[PDB]
RNA sequence: CAACGAGGAAUUCCUAGUAAGCGCAAGUCAUCAGCUUGCGUUGAUUACGUCCCUGCCCUUUGUACACACCGCCCGUCGCUAGUACCGAUUGAAUGGCUUAGUGAGGCGACAAACUUGGUCAUUUAGAGGAACUAAAAGU
C-alpha cells in the first residue's frame, strides 16, 4: 500500500512549556509540541525548528501520542540544550549540530524542571512524580535520586555538591544534604500547595496558592536541626491566584537585585529588593514613637526589605517569562503567553522612578499563530490553506513555505470554505453573520449581518461554486447564489430541529444534512425532494461525506463510531467503532473510497471503504483534532487541532550446603589472612623492624557488599531455610565443620551479632557437633580444644545472661500482678 | 493472650507481634503491606 | 529521622514515643541494645534508660503494650525483656500496679516470658554437649 | 549375470509370576477369522532412589486446640475515593467595577430602572486530558 506520513507541522510558536533566552535584543528557544523552535526577537523569522529525526507517522513510529516537550533549559557557554518531555525523558542536544547527545529517561511522569550545575557536566531534574534526580553528563548515569517529596516538584535551587533545596506541590519545602542524600530539614511552607522558589543568597522567597508570599532566611552554616532555614515573614500581592515562577537578578553598575512573581492570570508582579543602606536608614522611621510594642512592630519586615515595582500586565494568560538587564533602566523581559504568542517587554527605571504609568512591549512574535483553536481548516486546489479562528484570525497559509501570507479579522468563526477559482474565502460565524474575503485585496468584500437567526454551523459550496448552502442552529438551512461577487438569498428550508451539518454531493446531486435529532436527511437539490432519512446513530451527529461516485456516504457523530451508508436505498453497510471520544470530522479521498476521520481524542485514522479495515492510525497531535481537509487532487491531507497545531500528511544455581560451604571458605580465608597479618604486625613490632608482610587486600565480594566476613557468613546462614538446614549442615565435610567452629569462635567476640543470633548459632552449632561428634573427639589438637572451651564459655555466658532477665521479669511481673490483686481483688 | 488486630486505625499489628503506625511507615512499605493484606484478604 | 540516622538513641526514643512510631521504636531500642552489648546496674546507655525512667503513665502503658506484642515472637522478645526490666528497675512498683490497665498487659506477658524461659533453659541444657566433647577430647591421651 | 547370514539414523513400550519363550482350546448380539479372546507351562535382568535434566501439578496467613518450630513472598497494570493542574465550552449567570447611550421622575443642573465592551471572585449542564496521594482480613 502507498501509506501516509507527515511532511511538516506548524501553527505553534509557544506551547505548554517554559522558555529560555539566549543573548545576541536576542534570540529565544521555546517549545512547539514535541519539538523545540528557536526565534530571533529582532525580526521573528523561524531560524530553527530542532525536531526529532524520525517523522511522526513513519514505519517505526510507536502506537501512542508523542512526548510533548514540557521543559526547555539551556547551558549557555558550552552550548547545550537540555530539554525534557511529558513521558519523563530528557534529551540533551548540542545546538551547533542539532543532534541528540544524551537520552536520560529515568522518571515515571512528566518533568517540571531542569538545571545545569557546576556549570557543565551535571544536570538536576525534577518531575511530576516527586523524585528529583541528579545526572552526570560525562558518565551518562543517574547519580543520585533524592526521594522524599510527596506530590510534584515545583522548584529547587542547588549549589554544587553540598546543598539542594526543593519545594513541591504539597505544602513542603525540603533541604537536601547531597553528600548523604538524606533530607535534612523539612517545613510546611504554605497550607495548600507551594508553587514558587527563588533565592538570592541571603533571603529565600516562596509562594503558594493565593497572594501569600513568604520570606525565609537560610543560614547554611547552621548546626541546629530546625533552623538551617527559618521563616522571617509574609506579605501580599495583587493577584489572588497561583504565583508560580519567581526569579532574581543582580544588575551590575551599582549592585541591585530584582525578582518577579509571574501569576496564573495575565500579570507579572515585579519587585525591586532594596539595599542594606536603606535598610539601616529606614529602620528608625518605623522605629519612631519612642519597646515591647516597637519590637512587635519591627518583627511584623517583608514590606520593609521588599519594594514593589511596575506590575506588568498582558492581553492573555501568562505561561512563562525570563529577562535580562542593563543600567537598571532596561529590565528587558521576554514572556510566552498561553494563546501562542511571545512578547518582549522592557520596563525602564531611572533608579528612583519607573518613568512610565504602564510598561511597554518592544517586540511581539505572533504572526504564525491563531490565539485560539482552529475550528475550520481548508485548502486550495493545491497551493494555499485556510485557518479559521475565534478571535477573528482567518489566516491564509501556503503549503510550500508554511507561512501565513494573508490574515484578516472575522469573529467567532467556525466554518469556512474557499471559492472554486481560488483567491476568495466564504465564512460563517457563531452569531448570525456570514462574511466574504479574498486574497489580493483587503478583508471584507461584504459581510451579511442577519444571515441566520442563530449560530451557523455548516456551509458547503456546489462543485461549480455559484451556489452555497448554509445550515444553522436556528433550525433552518438557506441557499445563496453568487450575483455579479455578492450573496443572493433566495430560498430557505425550515426544519423542526437544529441542523448542524450540511453537504452536497460532488456532482450537484444530493444534499445531505445532519440534524441534531440523531438523524440525517438526504434531499435532491433539484427538487428539495426528501429522498432519504438515515437514522439510528443514537447521539447528535457530526460531519457527513459523500463519495466521488455519489453512491456511498459516511456519517460521524459523538457516539464514537462512524457509519457507512449506501445512498441508493439508504441501507447501512458498516457501523465501525473507532475513536473512543468523538469523531469531529470525516472526509473521503479524491478518487478512491478510502477516507480519513479525525477525532476529539487527538488521533486521525485512515480507513478503506471496501474491507473497512483501519489502514493507518496516525498519532501526531496532542489534543482535540477539530478539522481536517484533503487535497482536491493528488490526496495529501492537512489536519488542525486544539493544541494550535496544523500538520500535513503526504504519501510515502547452587543450594544450601554448598552456598554455606563456599561462604565459609572465603570467610575463614579472609579471617585467618587478617590474623596472620596481625601476627606479622606483632612480630615486626616486637623484633627488629626491618621487614613485615606487604598487604592483604580485602576480598572483592566482602568489600563489594560492605560486610565483615562474620556478617557475610551470618546472613547466608540466615538465608538458608529451616527445612533444609539439617541437610545443609549434613552435606558439609569435617574440614568445613572445623572452619565453621572457627567462624563461631570469631563471632562470639563481636557480642553485637552474637546476641542478635543466639538461637540460630546454638541450633547450628549443636547440630554440627552432635552430628560430627565421633570425629571431633578423635581430633588431637590443643588449638581446637581451646577453641571449643572458648565457644562454650562465651555461648553459655550469653544464654545465662538472657535467661537471667527472663527470670527476673517473670518474678517481677507476677509480683506486680499479685500486689494489684491483694490491693483490690 | 494472642496478637489480634490493631485497636485503632492509625496503626496495624501483624500476627508476628511487630507493629507499624500508618504515618510512620514509608509509602513503599504502605503499598507492600496493602498488597500483602489484600492477598491475605483474598485467600 | 535525623536522630535515627546520626545515632543518638535517647532523644530518638522519646520522639518515637511522642509520635507513636512503633517500628521505629523497636529499631531504636534494638540498635541501642546491640550497641549496649558491644560496649563493656545499667542495661541501655545511661541517658536512654534515664529517659525511660522519667516517662509518665500513658507513655509507659503504650510502651508496655509495645513490649507485650513484641514478646509474642521468639525473635523480638529480648528487646521486650530488656525494656520490661528497665521499667521494673527504674519505676515504682506500687505506681506500676496502680496504673489503670497494667494487669491486662502483665497477665498477657507472664506466660510468654515463661515460655521463653523454658526454651532458653533447654538451650542451656543442650549446651553441655560441648562439655561432654571436651571431656572426651581430654580422655584422648 | 536377483534377494538374504539378526536389521542404520531415529523411535516406542516396559518394574514380579512382570518382560520374554511355549503350545492348547474357544469364536459368546459390538469387534474379530488376512484374526480375536481365553487357558495353562517355563520364567528372568535391572530401578525400587531422585527431583540434577524434561515436563506436569500444588502452595505461598500455619489455623486445626496443645507441645515444638516459624516469624511481613515480590512486581506491573487496572478498579474506588480525594487533592490541586491544563485548557475549550461566544462556559452562562450573579454581584461589584467600569464601555457608551436611553433616561421616567424627584429637585434645566440632577437622575433610580433599560441597552452595551473589558476587570475580579464562583458555579461548570458537564464532558475531556494526565498527574499525585490515599485504600484494612483478625471468635
Amino acid at each position: 500500500y502507498q501509506r501516509f506520513e507527515q511532511a511538516a507541522a506548524f501553527g505553534v510558536i509557544a506551547s505548554n512549556a517554559n522558555c529560555v533566552w539566549i543573548p545576541a535584543p536576542g534570540q529565544l528557544i521555546t517549545s512547539a509540541l514535541e519539538d523545540v523552535n528557536i526565534w530571533d526577537i529582532k525580526t521573528g523569522d523561524l531560524v530553527s525548528k530542532l525536531s526529532d529525526g524520525l517523522p511522526p507517522g513513519a514505519s517505526d513510529a510507536r502506537g501512542a501520542k508523542p512526548a510533548e516537550c514540557t521543559y526547555l533549559e539551556a547551558h549557555k557557554d558550552t552550548d547545550l540544550l537540555a530539554v525534557g518531555y511529558a513521558d519523563g525523558v530528557i534529551k540533551v542536544w548540542d545546538l551547533m549540530s542539532k543532534t541528540v547527545l544524551l537520552n536520560f529517561n529515568g522518571h515515571k511522569a512528566a518533568i517540571t524542571l531542569l538545571q545545569f550545575d557546576g556549570t557543565g557536566t551535571r544536570l538536576i531534574s525534577g518531575s511530576k512524580d516527586s523524585n528529583i534526580i541528579v545526572w552526570d553528563l560525562v558518565g551518562e548515569v543517574g547519580l543520585y535520586k533524592l526521594r522524599s517529596h510527596k506530590d510534584s516538584i515545583t522548584g529547587f535551587w542547588c549549589q554544587g555538591e553540598d546543598w539542594l533545596i526543593s519545594t513541591s506541590k504539597d505544602g513542603m519545602i525540603k533541604l537536601w544534604d547531597l553528600k548523604t542524600h538524606q533530607c535534612i530539614e523539612t517545613h510546611i511552607a504554605h497550607t495548600g500547595e507551594c508553587w514558587g522558589l527563588a533565592v538570592k543568597d541571603d533571603l529565600l522567597i516562596t509562594t503558594g496558592t493565593d497572594s501569600q508570599v513568604k520570606i525565609w532566611k537560610l543560614d547554611i552554616e547552621n548546626d541546629k536541626m530546625g533552623g538551617k532555614l527559618t521563616e522571617m515573614g509574609i506579605f501580599e500581592k495583587q493577584s489572588k491566584q497561583r504565583g508560580l515562577k519567581i526569579e532574581f537578578i543582580t544588575n551590575s553598575s551599582d549592585k541591585t537585585s530584582f525578582f518577579y512573581i509571574q501569576n496564573a492570570d495575565k500579570t507579572i508582579e515585579t519587585f525591586r529588593i532594596r539595599k542594606e543602606e536603606e535598610i539601616a536608614r529606614g529602620l528608625k522611621k518605623r522605629e519612631k514613637r519612642l519597646l515591647t510594642e516597637e519590637e512587635i512592630a519591627k518583627s511584623i519586615y517583608s514590606s520593609f526589605i521588599l519594594h514593589p515595582f511596575q506590575t506588568i500586565r498582558s492581553l492573555y494568560k501568562i505561561k512563562s517569562a525570563s529577562w535580562t538587564t542593563v543600567s537598571s533602566s532596561k529590565l528587558e523581559l521576554v514572556l510566552t503567553t498561553s494563546s501562542n504568542t511571545i512578547e518582549y517587554y522592557s520596563i525602564p527605571y531611572e533608579k528612583r522612578d519607573p518613568t512610565s504609568p504602564a510598561p511597554l512591549k518592544t517586540h511581539t512574535i505572533e504572526l504564525q499563530g491563531q490565539r485560539t483553536d482552529v475550528r475550520s481548516i481548508d485548502i486550495s486546489d493545491d497551493n494555499k490553506l485556510l485557518a479559521t479562528a475565534s478571535n477573528g484570525s482567518l489566516k491564509i497559509w501556503n503549503i510550500k513555505t508554511h507561512k501565513c501570507i494573508r490574515t484578516f479579522e472575522c469573529g467567532y468563526a467556525l466554518t469556512c470554505k474557499f471559492l472554486p477559482g481560488g483567491l476568495l474565502v466564504i465564512l460563517g460565524t457563531r452569531n448570525g453573520e456570514l462574511q466574504l474575503f479574498d486574497l489580493a485585496s483587503s478583508s471584507l468584500l461584504d459581510t451579511i449581518e442577519d444571515a441566520h437567526d442563530a449560530a451557523i454551523w455548516s456551509l458547503d459550496l456546489t462543485s461549480d461554486g455559484k451556489r452555497l448552502v448554509t445550515g444553522s442552529a436556528d433550525k433552518t438551512v438557506k441557499f445563496w447564489d453568487f450575483k455579479v461577487l455578492k450573496l443572493h438569498h433566495d430560498t430557505t428550508l425550515e426544519l423542526t430541529d437544529d441542523i448542524l451539518c450540511v453537504r452536497v454531493s460532488p456532482d450537484d446531486r444530493y444534499l445531505a444534512i445532519s440534524l441534531l435529532d440523531n438523524t440525517v436527511k438526504v434531499f435532491f437539490l433539484d427538487s428539495m425532494k426528501f429522498y432519504l432519512s438515515l437514522y439510528g446513530h443514537k447521539l447528535p451527529v457530526l460531519s457527513i461525506d459523500i463519495s466521488f461516485d455519489s453512491k456511498m456516504i459516511i456519517t460521524s457523530s459523538a457516539d464514537k463510531n462512524i457509519k457507512i451508508w449506501g445512498l441508493d436505498f439508504g441501507d447501512c453497510h458498516k457501523s465501525l467503532f473507532a475513536h473512543q471520544d468523538s469523531i469531529m470530522n470525516v472526509k473521503f479521498l479524491p478518487q478512491s473510497h478510502n477516507f480519513f476521520s479525525c477525532s476529539k481524542d487527538a488521533v486521525v485514522k485512515y480507513w478503506d471503504g471496501e474491507k473497512f479495515e483501519c489502514i493507518q492510525k496516525l498519532y501526531a497531535h496532542q489534543s482535540e483534532v477539530w478539522a481536517l481537509a484533503v487535497a482536491t487532487d493528488g490526496g495529501f491531507v492537512v489536519s488542525s487541532s486544539h493544541d494550535h497545531s496544523i500538520r500535513i500528511w503526504e504519501e510515502t544455581s547452587l543450594k544450601a550446603g554448598e552456598r554455606l560451604m563456599e561462604a565459609l571458605d572465603l570467610g575463614i580465608a579472609e579471617i585467618e589472612g587478617l590474623e596472620a597479618y596481625n601476627r606479622d604486625m606483632k612480630l615486626w613490632q616486637r623484633k627488629k623492624l626491618g621487614e613485615a608482610p606487604i598487604k592483604p587486600q580485602g576480598n572483592a565480594v566482602l568489600i563489594a557488599v560492605n560486610k565483615t566476613p562474620e556478617q557475610y557468613i551470618m546472613d547466608t546462614l540466615l538465608r538458608i531455610r529451616m527445612s533444609q538446614l539439617e541437610d545443609a549442615l549434613m552435606v558439609m565435610p569435617f574440614s568445613y565443620v572445623l572452619k565453621f567452629l572457627k567462624f563461631i569462635d570469631t563471632v562470639m567476640q563481636n557480642k553485637t551479632l552474637l546476641h542478635s543470633h543466639l538461637p540460630l548459632i546454638c541450633k547450628n552449632l549443636f547440630f554440627i557437633i552432635k552430628f560430627n561428634h565421633k570425629e571431633l573427639v578423635s581430633q588431637k589438637n590443643e588449638e581446637l580444644k581451646l577453641q571449643i572451651n572458648r565457644v562454650k564459655t562465651e555461648l553459655r555466658s550469653a544464654l545465662k545472661s538472657t535467661e537471667d532477665d527472663l527470670g527476673f521479669n517473670v518474678q517481677g511481673l507476677k509480683f506486680v500482678k499479685q500486689q494489684w490483686n491483694l490491693r483490690h481483688n | 493472650y494472642n496478637v489480634g488486630k490493631a485497636e485503632k486505625d492509625g496503626e496495624i499489628r501483624l500476627k508476628n507481634g511487630v507493629a507499624m503506625s500508618k504515618e510512620e511507615l514509608t509509602r513503599e512499605d504502605k503499598n507492600r503491606l496493602r498488597r500483602a493484606l489484600k492477598r491475605k484478604r483474598s485467600k | 529521622q535525623n536522630y535515627m540516622s546520626k545515632g543518638d538513641w535517647t532523644n530518638a526514643f522519646l520522639l518515637a514515643m511522642t509520635l507513636d512510631h512503633p517500628m521505629r521504636l523497636f529499631n531504636v531500642l534494638k540498635r541501642a541494645l546491640g550497641e549496649s552489648r558491644s560496649r563493656q546496674e545499667v542495661i541501655f546507655n545511661e541517658e536512654l534508660d534515664q529517659a525511660i525512667s522519667i516517662l509518665n503513665d500513658e507513655q509507659l502503658i503504650l510502651l508496655m503494650k509495645r513490649c507485650r506484642d513484641w514478646n509474642t515472637n521468639a525473635k523480638t522478645h529480648t528487646i521486650a525483656q530488656r525494656t520490661i526490666r528497665c521499667i521494673l528497675m527504674h519505676h515504682n512498683i506500687a505506681k506500676l500496679s496502680e496504673i489503670p490497665g497494667m494487669v491486662k498487659i502483665v497477665d498477657a506477658i507472664i506466660p510468654y516470658t515463661q515460655r521463653h524461659f523454658t526454651r532458653v533453659d533447654n538451650l542451656v541444657e543442650q549446651s553441655y554437649i560441648l562439655d561432654y566433647a571436651l571431656v572426651e577430647m581430654d580422655k584422648l591421651f
